């Protein structure tokens, strides 16, 4: 058996508590409204091997919200999510990534850049190349997800566990 | 001390004895401060609450270097708080002891006039 | 601030040097730095500050170079405890040892093991949590299948976490439990011996908590049954696997639970641990109870792997079976299991590598069966005879046998001493080892008649090394300084000591090798107590050849200590004065060396010589109540003219020093020094350092015992400033000083 | 941070709490280090953003501080334009009379700033779109400003826009009627320069036109003719010349914080009462509390002090069954 921690950060109002709702039940809302912090619980099973995550879901920070320091020790893995239908997300996203990467130290970590709202096909504002070009900046690993769209809400979760698993050995 | 100075007064008497028995300890090895110590003595016990029982235990730990002659007036102050809180036996042998004769037992002959203030106090 | 930047570049670059010493001196070196030097500023400046030490971390972790990611590892080392666990010191330094402990270099792993563990012990809010996760990474680490490494590493971060920090680790013990036996099997030696180590150390934390717990804990049940799982021959034949391996874990296992159970026993190994190098032992009643239930299961198991011939094997057969005598003396006694134990023990003696613990426990098993012992004793004293050399003849003894003579005389020792007048000759015949001087040392604490024998005998030793002469009724210097220390510090008589100083006087204080002026000044230093003592004690008594010795051997000492450069030979020459000393300081001459050695460049040097000289005021006002008013005429200007606070702490420091050893002079000059420091102490401005209201703070106290019949004028003024001091509750201003102060005004 | 929070929570009712919250906030901010002073001014602006109408009284200090703090710095000036927007949101219907207080910095700011903080003028010029009400009084001091800053090649091409387009949105709710005619021959002026700005020129035009129609028909000869030189047309000449829910409480997470049963020694214990504490701010129902969870982690006192009021929630919250466990 296996366990892990993962913290999921972003500007708010964005996929963060709707994202991780949504994989740990499989239903999404309008409740839920902007949170403090949340604490969730799920086993996994990647690369037929068990793991157990507890999710949590953060305070959404803007661009001068100090960065807390509870997630820069135990957490050992990062989703970094901004809504596809906000360009301000997506800036908060870049300057949040920046506070933890001072914070956290040098340490290669990691990080998983996730757009969430992909379903919003009428009003994105950020595409696939820019959270892509700016995850191979980070050299993070990138997503889409939206939702509803559980099962792949589900392999971004996989994702970030795979993304530790595979560079924890090397 | 968390709750109340009053109940922490009775840690205080034992700061008390043991800040005055450092001061025996001083008392012992300086002559000359032998007498500015004893008037401090005298002064914090002033300042002491007037507890029969305190009082005795502060007294007791004075007495290790300081004969009662010595401080007459302290042991004046203390058969008269004794006699004030009832304890009419322990101010009469303490009197007594400061005198050092009994008059009860020279009921036929005047009091010992050598120490009047004692006298006065008896 | 750019100034402190460009010191971080050359710390950087020292620590980037592969030189370990280099590495070390840098490191301290910044140490100091943040001590002192950082304290000066704010607490935001603080953290950016650490930013950029972090900036420096990276730039010594960058490279993957084993050195300079030591040369980092050292650095969080040195950071960490010695200001305030900050949040972003806990949460960088925690990310930056995480990367490392995987590593390959097992040196790498223990520091970064050790430096967790003092990351642990930071004491940050944060802890609580940070070691929860670590702990659990490195049993998850346990729970891998492979990747020797992690498990390595896995396993001694556990044991730091456990022994640094046992709060939190008690908590996560019952889960530990589980893996760290799976750990414990490992076929690699140095995991296998780690993780019995990190046993030890969560066994230790179940102990100190195990008597307040109304429940038995299973927890050492269960470590005996897999004790015994690893002794089934069922369970053995599980391939893939060296049953050696497994016999080993069992018997390390086993050492544990003895050594929790029988920490008599492990106080006698501490004995010997301290002798041969020149902490606190608690048991556990649910083990002892378990262990006496068990211990003859135990005797069988260890006499049956006894035979074998696994060199480490033997190394933990030998370890641990005098543990169990000295657990159990009378099931070895009456069972007779002992002859098996003193026949193996003599019959493992005779290989190098065994037969090093092999004599140590000897020496156990001795002192465990302190009466049978006898028995055996006509065949231990010759092996040992044979491993000291005989009179005939590179011959080098190994300084464990040495050991085991000292504690075989603790039992045996009365009846003994008739053989150990034998074994004198050939020790001092193997030539000088701290080690022997220890167990002489030890052997004249036992029995007088052996004393005066090791007494003539190590004179006549140190007649031969030191002097080059024979005793009457080049030159390696690590010897020279044993020597020599060993004839200051053990006790001797007679007149052939007065020579020795006399020729070390002469040919040894001016050696020019560095330590050995140090040990030479110490040694003679030393060596004057008892002459002096009987010259100022015993008047009567008095040789004025040895006052003359006194003064001569004294003088160069002075001489010594005001003429070579460097400060530590001045210090500890100066630290070296006496009481005794005083009566013949007095002089002019030497007066005036003192006098001279107080203006000395160094700081520490000053504040002795200022202590001495006050100390000699007594005996001859005459020379030294002068000196003593110009130099406080000197300190006055400079604390009130010097612009450094550095000056400023260094006047108050020997006004300090002056009035607590010369207070007499400071009795009618008690005005205008009080006068002075309450001026200091209204000084709007405060100095870099806090240091100068402390040494103000402590020189009111000092004034205050003697002077505080005429001070009861000026109590009040200091008193308040003294209350906004301590009502200031950002200022630290070593409080126990400032408290320290106010109680002895109110005193005096 | 977790005042802001709160107030986030009592959005509609924290009105109750001003007196206290609001005054020594301001002293802090004053004396403050300069990043943790930043940091508070960004909280600031929120609070102002939910006290909107309430914060009147305390207004005039805020702006003295501002007033004193506004150094041409391009990160606090950020961060004070922001405070602007969310108070001539809150304001809006007296911040008239503090905005000349304000003037100067913000004219100070569009002559000065020839740096980046030049991208920081366009974020002011976002706020001027705000002051609608409250600028129809002193748009002749502030609007010369915006001219010669998108009439001036000189400032980005970008800033040039953000007060082009400024002026555009004044022009819905402000008086251009007497001078603005003045200031259509930059507008003009601009149109001879770059077709990026020729666009939203020609769209701001139109609108200042909208406005100005009848007194526009009086001099728009040469207006139209510099137009049709460069060729464009629009309508309007045409048409001249015709409060939070309770967080969920973890019963497994209470129960486990409080399963002391291994806790022995001092220190274990204390340890326990610490984590428990914290737990139970962590998993309370009351936003307010989880809010202030973070201090209470930082800052042990904080979790001692609402130890009582975090139980009561969760107590409140748990299933007769689970309040007997
Ligand atoms: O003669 P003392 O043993 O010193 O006591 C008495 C009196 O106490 P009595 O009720 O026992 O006579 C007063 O009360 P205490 O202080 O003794 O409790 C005392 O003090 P006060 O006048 O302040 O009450 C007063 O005078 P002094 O303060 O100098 O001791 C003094 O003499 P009197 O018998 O004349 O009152
Ligand atoms: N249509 C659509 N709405 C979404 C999507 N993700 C979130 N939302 C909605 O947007 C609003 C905010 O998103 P949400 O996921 O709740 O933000 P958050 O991370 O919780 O915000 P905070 O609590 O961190 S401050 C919610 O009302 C939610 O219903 C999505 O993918 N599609
Ligand atoms: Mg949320």
């Amino acid at each position: 058996s296996k366990s892990r921690k993962i913290a999921i950060l972003g500007y708010r109002s964005v996929g963060k508590s709707s994202l991780t709702i949504q994989f740990v039940e499989g239903q999404f809302v309008d409740s839920y409204d902007p949170t403090i912090e949340n604490t969730f619980t799920k086993l996994i099973t990647v690369n037929g091997q068990e793991y157990h995550l507890q999710l949590v879901d953060t305070a959404g920070q803007d661009e001068y919200s100090i960065f807390p320091q509870t997630y820069s020790i135990d957490i050992n893995g990062y989703i970094l999510v901004y809504s596809v239908t906000s360009i301000k997300s997506f800036e908060v996203i870049k300057v949040i990534h920046g506070k933890l990467l001072d914070m956290v130290g040098k340490v290669q970590i990691p990080i998983m850049l996730v757009g969430n709202k992909k379903d919003l096909h009428m009003e994105r504002v950020i595409s696939y190349e820019e959270g892509k070009a700016l995850a191979e900046s980070w050299n993070a690993a990138f997503l889409e997800s939206s939702a509803k769209e559980n099962q792949t809400a589900v392999d971004v979760f996989r994702r970030i566990i795979l993304e530790a698993e595979k560079m924890d050995g090397a | 001390a968390g709750e109340s100075y009053s109940r922490a007064y009775g840690a205080m008497v034992s700061c008390h004895m043991l800040s005055e028995l450092e001061e025996v300890i001083q008392y012992k090895l300086v002559p000359e401060r032998r007498e500015i110590i004893r008037q401090i003595w005298w002064e914090r016990l002033q300042g002491c609450q007037r507890i029969v029982e305190d009082w005795q235990k502060i007294l007791m730990v004075r007495s290790l270097v300081v004969s009662p002659h010595e401080d007459m007036r302290t042991w004046l102050k203390y058969a008269s708080l004794c006699g004030k809180s009832g304890r009419l036996a322990l101010a009469h042998k303490t009197l007594v002891l400061l005198l050092g004769v009994d008059p009860s037992r020279q009921l036929d002959h005047p009091l010992p006039t050598v120490h009047p203030q004692v006298t006065y106090a008896y | 601030t750019s100034s402190n930047v460009s010191v971080l570049q050359q710390f950087a670059s020292g620590l980037k040097s592969r030189n370990e010493e280099t590495r070390a001196k840098a490191a301290k070196e910044l140490q100091h730095y943040v001590t002192m030097e950082l304290r000066e500023m704010s607490q935001e400046e603080s953290t950016r500050f650490y930013d950029q030490l972090n900036h420096h971390i990276f730039e010594l972790v960058s490279s993957s170079d084993a050195n300079e990611r030591k040369g980092g590892i050292l650095a969080i080392a040195s950071l960490i405890g010695v200001e305030g666990g900050n949040a972003t010191r806990i949460g960088r330094f925690a990310n930056y040892l995480r990367n490392l402990l995987p590593s390959n270099d097992p040196v790498v792993m223990e520091m970064a093991s050790k430096a967790i563990g003092r990351l642990a012990m930071a004491g940050d809010t944060f802890t609580a949590e940070y070691v929860e996760f670590e702990v659990k990474r490195a049993l998850e680490w346990l729970g891998a299948d492979r990747n020797e490494g992690r498990r390595h590493a896995a396993v001694l971060v556990l044991r730091e976490l456990a022994i640094s920090v046992p709060t939190f680790f008690f908590q996560q013990v019952q889960p530990f439990f589980d893996n760290i036996f799976v750990a414990v099997w490992d076929p690699k030696q140095a995991i296998r011996e780690g993780a019995v180590a990190a046993l030890r150390a969560c066994l230790i934390l179940t102990t100190q908590r195990e008597p307040k717990e109304m429940q038995k804990p299973q927890w050492y049940r269960h470590t005996f049954e897999e004790a015994e799982k690893g002794f089934d021959e069922t369970l053995a034949k599980e391939k893939g696997m060296n049953r050696d391996d497994r016999i080993h874990g069992a018997l390390l296992i086993l050492n544990e639970l003895v050594r929790i159970s029988s920490m008599e026993g492990e106080r006698l190994r501490e004995e010997m641990e301290e002798i041969t190098q020149q902490s606190t032992l608690v048991e556990s009643r649910c083990c002892r109870d378990l262990m006496e239930e068990k211990f003859d299961q135990v005797c069988q198991w260890v006499l049956k792997c006894r035979n074998s011939k696994n060199s480490l094997i033997q190394m933990t057969i030998l370890n641990l079976l005098p543990r169990l005598a000295a657990f159990r003396p009378s099931a070895f006694t009456d069972t007779q299991y002992l002859q098996d134990t003193m026949n193996h023990v003599l019959s493992c003696v005779k290989k190098e590598k065994e037969r090093t613990a092999a004599f140590q426990a000897l020496g156990l098993l001795s002192v465990a069966v302190r009466s049978e012992f006898k028995v055996y004793l006509p065949r231990v004293l010759d092996i040992i005879r044979a491993a000291l050399p005989p009179k005939d003849f590179a011959m080098q003894v190994d300084a464990t046998v040495f050991t085991c003579i000292s504690m075989l005389a603790r039992a045996m020792g009365p009846g003994i001493q008739q053989d150990i007048k034998e074994l004198l000759e050939p020790m001092l015949a193997v030539g000088l080892s701290p080690a022997l001087t220890a167990v002489l040392y030890d052997l004249s604490r036992q029995i007088p008649q052996l004393k005066k024998d090791i007494q003539d005998g190590l004179l006549k030793m140190l007649s031969l090394v030191l002097m080059h002469k024979p005793l009457r009724h080049a030159s390696d210097v690590g010897s020279i300084t044993l020597a020599l220390r060993t004839l200051g510090s053990f006790e001797f008589e007679g007149h052939s000591l007065t020579q020795f100083v006399r020729h070390c006087a002469d040919h040894f204080l001016n050696s020019e090798h560095k330590e050995i002026r140090m040990e030479a000044a110490r040694t003679c230093s030393r060596l004057l107590t008892p002459s002096i003592h009987l010259i100022s004690g015993h008047a009567h008594v008095v040789s004025q050849t040895a006052v003359q010795v006194v003064a001569d051997v004294l003088s160069k000492l002075l001489v010594v200590g005001i003429t070579d450069p460097d400060p530590d030979i001045r210090y500890c020459v100066l630290a070296s004065l006496d009481e005794r000393f005083d009566a013949h300081l007095a002089q002019a001459e030497n007066l005036q060396a003192l006098f001279v050695a107080l203006n000395d460049q160094v700081f520490e040097i000053r504040e002795l010589a200022i202590c001495t000289v006050g100390r000699l005021s007594s005996m001859n006002p005459a020379f030294v109540m002068p000196f003593l008013r110009k130099m406080l005429i000197q300190i006055l200007t400079e604390l009130e003219h010097s612009g450094i606070g550095r000056i400023k702490e260094q006047s108050a420091r020997m006004l300090g020093h002056l009035v607590s050893n010369a207070p007499r002079l400071i009795r009618p000059y008690m005005e205008p020094i009080l006068k002075a420091l309450i001026l200091k102490l209204k000084d709007p401005d405060p100095d870099p350092n806090p240091g100068v209201i402390n040494n103000v703070l402590a020189t009111i106290g000092e004034l205050a015992q003697v002077s505080g019949l005429e001070m009861r004028k000026w109590v009040d003024e200091l008193f308040i400033i003294i209350m906004d001091m301590l009502q200031d509750s950002s200022l630290l201003a070593k409080r126990q000083v400032a408290l320290w102060t106010l109680g002895q005004l109110v005193a005096s | 941070q977790a005042i802001t929070f709160i107030f986030k929570s009592l959005g509609l009712k924290c009105v109750q709490f001003l007196p206290q919250v609001m005054p020594t906030f301001l002293n802090v901010i004053r004396v403050c280090d300069g990043a943790i002073r930043e940091f508070l001014f960004q909280q600031l602006g929120m609070l102002v953003s939910f006290v909107k109408s309430h914060i009147r009284p305390y207004m005039d200090e805020i702006v003295t501080l501002m007033r004193e703090f506004w150094v041409m710095n391009t990160s606090i000036q950020s961060t004070i334009i922001l405070l602007i927007e969310q108070i001539v949101v809150a304001l809006g219907g007296e911040f008239k009379l503090y905005l000349p207080q304000l003037i100067p910095h913000m004219l100070r700011v569009f002559m000065h700033d020839n740096s980046p903080g030049r991208i920081v003028s366009i974020k002011l010029l976002a706020a001027i779109q705000l002051f609608g009400a409250n600028l129809d009084d002193y748009l002749h001091l502030l609007l010369p400003p915006i001219v010669k800053l998108f009439d001036a090649p000189e400032a980005p091409l970008p800033s040039r826009k953000a007060a082009l387009e400024t002026v555009d949105r004044l022009t819905e709710s402000l008086d251009f009627t007497d001078y603005a005619s003045r200031i259509i021959h930059p507008i003009v002026r601009t149109l001879d320069q770059s077709p990026e700005l020729r666009s939203t020129a020609m769209d701001t035009l139109s609108s200042l036109v909208f406005q100005l129609g009848k007194k526009y028909q009086i001099f728009i000869p040469m207006v139209n003719k510099v137009l049709v030189r460069h060729r464009i047309n629009h309508q309007r000449y045409d048409v001249l010349i015709c409060p939070m829910k309770k967080l969920h409480v973890s019963t497994i997470n209470l129960q486990k914080a409080w399963g002391a049963a291994r806790r022995v020694s001092k220190d274990d214990w204390l340890e326990w009462l610490r984590r428990l504490s914290l737990e139970l701010l962590k998993d309370s129902s009351s936003p307010s509390l989880r809010s202030c969870w973070a201090l209470a982690q930082a800052y042990n006192p904080m979790a001692r002090d609402l130890f009582n009021a975090a139980f009561v929630s969760c107590w409140s919250e748990l299933n007769e069954d689970q309040q007997d466990e």
